[PDB]
């Protein structure tokens, strides 16, 4: 381990004859990737790079805010004959699978360690109705309760389990910036796995689905608009944004190369033609030597 | 009060930005770090690492085989054996690579590349091969004649299975852009190509027909600048929890 | 970092670190191969 | 230094003449569980002769058209000798593993095998929604066979593949491949029956093939593991 | 006492086979909790712990923001043919225990000392009306002043005892960061009593009633809207959040397991079947012999 | 004025944050402290008191019945007297504890337990017991030939009336969930089992049937973190001043 | 140190033989009233021997069916000797508790009190919404009768009744309980004939059991209170 | 700028705050102080008439 | 503790205490009770 603040410098070289010494060969059998220098593999000069590398470290690589989530629903009376319940409100599920870009950050590495800062946008639109007429927005309250595994979900805008007299809750308005905060590293082992060959449960039936991790059940975000319903009708679209800070990772995986078809499982269907297609990753050409992007003069 | 105004940024939320904010759980203890091998601490430290390229990125190949190339036991000489182009942004041989994938979050590249050719014939199979480098600026040499006036290394089959060729970093300018014109003069890197030198030569008993493994990485003066959202991967709606 | 509030990780972005140690994932072999000599 | 290797681990000793060198996983070496980081507080059992030592799994013929095989670890050893019952027997286990593969063919014959070993490898079915089943994932020692090698079975890249520790078998120059593996977990320690760190795959990149008189031979492929600093927590009766 | 900064350490034991030594034999008739170790009760390793017990202090146990109070009353046109009153305010009669969580949590002690920290979050909404139209809520301004004991309590929106001359107030609007003030430690004795045994006043009558403190005598919260009446009809909903800090508790009660059901006393009803029934705090099972949750393979 | 940009997250009212605010109270005096017996700094000091559990929670057992549990002199030997699940999240006879009631307030706890057993016969009662945990995995020892092969202890009355049985903390992870899934890792804790070692013997004038009270509490090594709102009460409207 | 015990306080003096320890509440010891804490400013009276002895209370049969019995301090004592008269005659008051239980049965019998002093107990009747009576809270030293012992007469939970301070009578090895309380209230002083600091409640866990010629045995169990450090304040007429 | 999160109490009115505000007529001079019989500090030297 | 008004009890959340002390409630008793020793 050597600090890194700039590339490696270029030294001067010369005719390079000896018996015996073959820097451009290499045993690749040993797994070991090949050494061959530049400055002896061909004829080099003296450059010195100024080049900074902090921008491919891994804080700058994760350390930048991603959507996670983005919700919408309906804010408006849901009341019936025999309702009794507003559901105002939405609960996510906690996880970071839903957004591709992020997941395959995620999946880059193994294992991930990092504090996360997130940040919450919401917006508003009227329905379009029969005879509806906008001159305005209202700045509605909204409250986001992060509820821990295990306690109560509530069940409609009016329930109780909103006191949030333990269960960290921020309020925030619609005209006000977008609400922010800190979540600490919160996994019972030591980071955030990616991948889980296993199952979560003791069982051996198939209710226990495989690559379920006994350490990502991250709780539940219940966000509500604090506001009872309105005469008209509202649609509140909530978008959660994360960012990785204090980050270390371990074990970098192999980049995902077939789209995502859901959350609970890494399986795949592939596109029906090359590029990222079953049989065929990289689009197909001409052959092995004709060149695609040809320069003809 | 403290004498203030707001200037012009304020009440925005920059997904780049870089401060403090309010912790959620006051006072909360995580799980004391275990060490765990193979830390990541550069994203460079993974391009330097070898990748197999799809070298035989043909309609007519499907999966392992676009791995892996053709190498005939030839009844001419001076033939070409096959082509890389050096399009990491296109869809190229070198776009699926470790090299490739990470690069392709960023959008400005430098420094100079390595390639790894394993032969995996039988150990009675003999060959020379030349492998060139050609910088840009022209068309693909066709003919060996054009071919050994660029960087080239002559690889000779023997006790060691694997040839490493290095593509300098030869550009006017300090960095360049993977854009999707790879024509233009801030995206070409160059050709590679590959000419058998003398023959490759098996006995009767051996497999007549053998095959090249393709590598590429990076070397310790690879540098990357503005990351971005990669074209790798795609979505059109939130993913379910179905099919 | 200025961590303006008492938990240190609602801090901002870690301190840069440059270490590297790429032999890890490129020379992960227990004896060591010498540049410039058969390697075997 | 040179081409010959011994490993030597309890009453087991293997012998390699054509070989590389030795992988170590990430640079490192298996070491037992320090007090700084251990979480359970009664003593592990650490049976060093009876556990520590290579377990030969059964073979695998390598056909012109082979797609590759995998084992999961420690599910390949749950079931044999002293390992096995030491997982039978505790809920808590750790240990790395020394992997050896074995493939030996005449200098008339060509092929490549790319022998990597891959950490908490979840494998992704295709054409399908639904999670891979216990039968599955759960092979034992009897190992599994890969649909989608250029895939391994995961939508990722047999190409980028060589982030994980890795081995080439290739005829020319290699008849045994060698990977030694640490812990690899976010815990200390984790339960057999239910999780598996590692996955050895022994994929043909190049098949295997001979010219005019060697076609059709017969050439098996053998997996020899060793646990090493296996420790043991949380005892109780066999499930 | 002791400062624990993190749990205890574990210590590596051997075999121990003595005459006269009993460390898992105990006495609990003594009224002492069993010390009996691990390190000696079975076989056991060096574990070294480096778990911190900040959140486990009664200083986060309590001080977390909770909600204590929730009045919602309509802002409109009160007056009649002769009303003269406006009545777009109301009272709290300031108590704690109107919210489950933060009774039980403030009932987890017998003795709690704190100065607490107020928080008062508003919302707006319009009734719905026959020919009602909403395009946007007022930026009302609304006046939350504390009436101590013994002080006049206004009557009317319009009335004149708003002038908080010595009563102090608060004046916020809707769109604003909600309003935040501190209470200090106020009680005429040393400590808030949760529970009291006895009776309030020297009278034997009936009216005096068993359980209220003559300490409990917090005062009132009046809030009004500063804005007069508009020309239709709305409804304010005021939260009332409180979080204790500079905590001291005294005396651990039992935790509370029925639910309750009103304020001026702790009487309980129970509910119908188990669990938390009058009969049955824990929900039955089949046997003592049979698991509910067995892992069947 | 000072340059001032406000960042995301301001005009936001969080529950867990830590400011100072202004004094209502200008120049308040508190009421000076007084020595109050009794005094509490941490959960963590009342988690480690005794607490009687509901073993006995059948559908028989009205009150004070399910605090303490049957012991029969018996007729058969190696048989099974009682089970306790550990699954404080879900509704078990541990539920209902100091360590339980308080532990359900958090999400994340470790560390280990223990349970202490009093004898409540008659001195002329004599009696032998093994009580056993057994970490989980399978499934729930019946017979006295599994049960001690897990961690046990042997209890035998005497002048001693009560037995202390430690659970340790074995667990692959630092932490577990009091998730709602008991049947799952990160949330199972094991099982335990009490059996008969010999007999329970008692003369003639003594009363043949003789009770146990179990009790548990925590250890000096104890943890919890994520504090939640209990599921313990509930409310579906707010608090009158009436019925 | 053994299982005897006296307690000699004033003129009384109890001597004990199959007891088990002394528990002082919270780990303290009660003491007069320091300056630095004092409100009242005249000078309290400190009749030392004429209140700070043992007062034996009027006993309670132990039943098969007993639910459990309670007395609330000071009102237990409001009634009886010179610690009644000062009370009467006195305002304020201030006073820490001993209080012993007794509870004799043979070899053969078998029966589990618990002994717990709950401080501040406010009682909650079930059912009603109705707050108890002036007649149902004060009993004086007659006592009263848990309805609820499962639920302490609180809507709490008896199994969780061990945080306040604790004895336990188990005839196999006690006869006898001893409890030391303090000075329990968020003032130096109160009012006895409206506020109560303590409740004394003995529940019997186990019911009270004999075989074959030890059934529908009549064992009563008895209360000695001892005030200590009994201060008073404010002289005045009775009342 | 300098960063800067609004908490909760902003633009509210209390009124027992304790804060400097605005001059309104600056550099403004005030009449000296001129000594007066009867001076009080404290309500509590009023109610021990 | 910042503080930043001028009544003392305006200010933060209070720094942290870890004092414990168990015995009060898990050994009230006169007499201390040695572990490891019949205590009766
Ligand atoms: C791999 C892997 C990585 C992780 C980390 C997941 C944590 C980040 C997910 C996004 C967080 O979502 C939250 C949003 C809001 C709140 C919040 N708490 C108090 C009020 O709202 C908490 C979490 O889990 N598995
Ligand atoms: C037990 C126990 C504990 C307590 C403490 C109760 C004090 C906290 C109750 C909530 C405070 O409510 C207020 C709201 C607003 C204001 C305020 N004062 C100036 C303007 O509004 C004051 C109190 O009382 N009994």
């Amino acid at each position: 381990g050597e600090i890194v603040k700039t590339v490696a410098n270029t030294v001067e070289s010369e005719i390079k004859a000896e018996l015996g010494v073959i820097p451009s060969l290499n045993a690749v059998e040993t797994g070991a990737t090949s050494n061959t220098e530049p400055e002896e593999a061909i004829q080099t000069r003296t450059v010195i790079n100024m080049h900074g590398t902090a921008e491919c470290l891994v804080e700058n690589f994760l350390g930048r805010s991603a959507l996670v989530c983005m919700r919408s629903f309906e804010y408006k009376n849901h009341s019936t004959s025999t309702s009794s319940i507003q559901k105002n409100f939405f609960i996510w599920t906690l996880n970071t699978r839903e957004l591709v870009q992020i997941r395959r950050k995620m999946e880059l590495f193994t294992y991930l360690r990092f504090d996360t800062e997130i940040t919450i946008v919401p917006t508003l639109r009227l329905f379009s109705s029969s005879n509806v007429s906008f001159s305005g927005l209202p700045n509605l309250t909204l409250q986001a309760m992060y509820v821990p595994t295990g306690a109560r979900k509530p069940s409609s805008q009016d329930s109780f389990e909103w006191q949030s007299a333990c269960n960290p809750s921020v309020f925030f308005k619609i005209n006000d910036p977008p609400a922010r905060l800190t979540i600490p590293f919160m996994s019972i082992n030591s980071a955030y796995a990616n991948f889980y060959d296993g199952f979560a449960g003791f069982e051996k039936k198939a209710t226990v689905l495989y690559g379920i991790n006994p350490a990502n059940t991250m709780g539940n975000l219940c966000l509500r608009v604090v506001n009872s319903y309105q005469p008209v009708q509202y649609t509140l679209t909530v978008r959660v944004y994360m960012k990785p800070k204090h980050i270390k990772a371990w074990a970098p995986r192999a980049p995902r190369t077939m789209p995502y078809t859901n959350i609970l499982n890494n399986n795949y269907a592939g596109r029906s033609a090359a590029p990222n297609a079953p049989t065929a990753i990289v689009s197909h050409r001409s052959t092995i030597k004709t060149m695609p992007n040809d320069i003809n003069l | 009060g403290v004498p203030t105004c707001l200037l012009p940024g304020s009440n925005q939320f920059l997904t780049t930005d870089d401060h403090s904010s309010a912790p959620a759980f006051p006072d909360f203890s995580p799980t004391p770090e275990m060490h765990i091998p193979g830390q990541v601490h550069s994203m460079l430290e993974i391009v330097q690492i070898e990748s197999m390229m799809e070298i035989n990125n043909v309609n007519d190949a499907s999966g392992v085989e676009r791995l892996r190339v053709q190498i005939s036991a030839q009844s001419d000489m001076d033939q070409l054996l096959f082509n890389i182009p050096l399009d990491i942004q296109l869809e190229g041989p070198l776009r699926n690579t470790l090299l490739g994938n990470i690069s392709r979050y960023y959008t400005h590249w430098s420094g100079s590349l390595e390639m790894t050719f394993m032969f995996c014939g039988s150990f009675m199979t003999t060959g020379k091969l030349i492998i060139c480098y050609t910088p840009p600026g022209g068309s693909s040499p066709t003919d060996r004649m054009q071919a050994m006036l660029a960087t080239h290394v002559v690889w000779d089959f023997g006790l060691q299975s694997s040839i490493t060729i290095i593509i300098p970093w030869i550009s006017g300018s300090h960095y360049r852009m993977f854009n999707t014109d790879a024509k233009a003069i801030n995206a070409n890197v160059g050709y590679v190509t590959c000419f058998m030198q003398t023959n490759l030569v098996a006995p009767v008993g051996a497999a007549d027909q053998c095959y090249i493994v393709g590598m590429v990485a990076a070397k310790k003066d690879f540098n990357l600048r503005l990351m971005r959202d990669s074209p790798d991967i795609g979505q059109s709606a939130i993913l379910p929890e179905q099919a | 970092q200025i961590n303006f509030y008492k938990d240190s990780y609602a801090a901002s972005a870690s301190k840069q670190d440059f270490s590297q140690d790429p032999s890890k994932f490129t020379e992960p072999v227990a004896e060591a191969l010498k540049a410039g000599a058969p390697v075997l | 230094s040179d081409r010959v290797l011994q490993l030597k681990l309890g009453n087991s000793s293997i012998v390699t003449q054509e070989a590389a060198n030795i992988c170590c996983a990430y640079g490192e070496w298996p070491t037992y569980l320090p007090d700084n980081e251990a979480v359970a507080i009664d003593k592990p059992t650490q049976p060093e002769t009876s556990t520590d030592r290579f377990y030969t799994l059964k073979s695998k013929k390598w056909e012109s058209n082979s797609t590759g095989w995998w084992w999961k670890l420690p599910d390949a050893l749950n079931q044999i000798g002293m390992f096995g019952q030491n997982v039978q027997y505790h809920y808590l286990y750790r240990s790395g593993f020394l992997c050896h593969v074995q493939c030996n063919a005449t200098k008339f014959h060509q092929g490549t095998l790319l022998i990597v070993a891959i950490p908490e490898h979840q494998i992704g079915k295709k054409g399908t929604g639904t999670s891979a089943s216990f039968a599955e994932v759960m092979k034992g020692a009897e190992g599994g066979v890969f649909e989608q090698p250029y895939l391994l079975d995961d939508g990722t890249s047999l190409a980028c593949a060589l982030v994980y520790p890795h081995q080439w078998i290739n005829l020319r120059t290699n008849n045994s491949a060698t990977i030694v593996l640490p812990w690899m977990n976010s815990a200390p320690m984790d339960f057999a029956l239910r999780h598996n760190n590692w996955t050895l795959a022994v994929i043909p990149v190049c098949p295997l093939a001979g010219g005019t008189g060697n076609t059709n031979t017969y050439v098996p492929i053998t997996i020899s593991i060793a646990p090493m600093c296996a420790e043991y927590n949380g005892l109780r009766n066999a499930i």
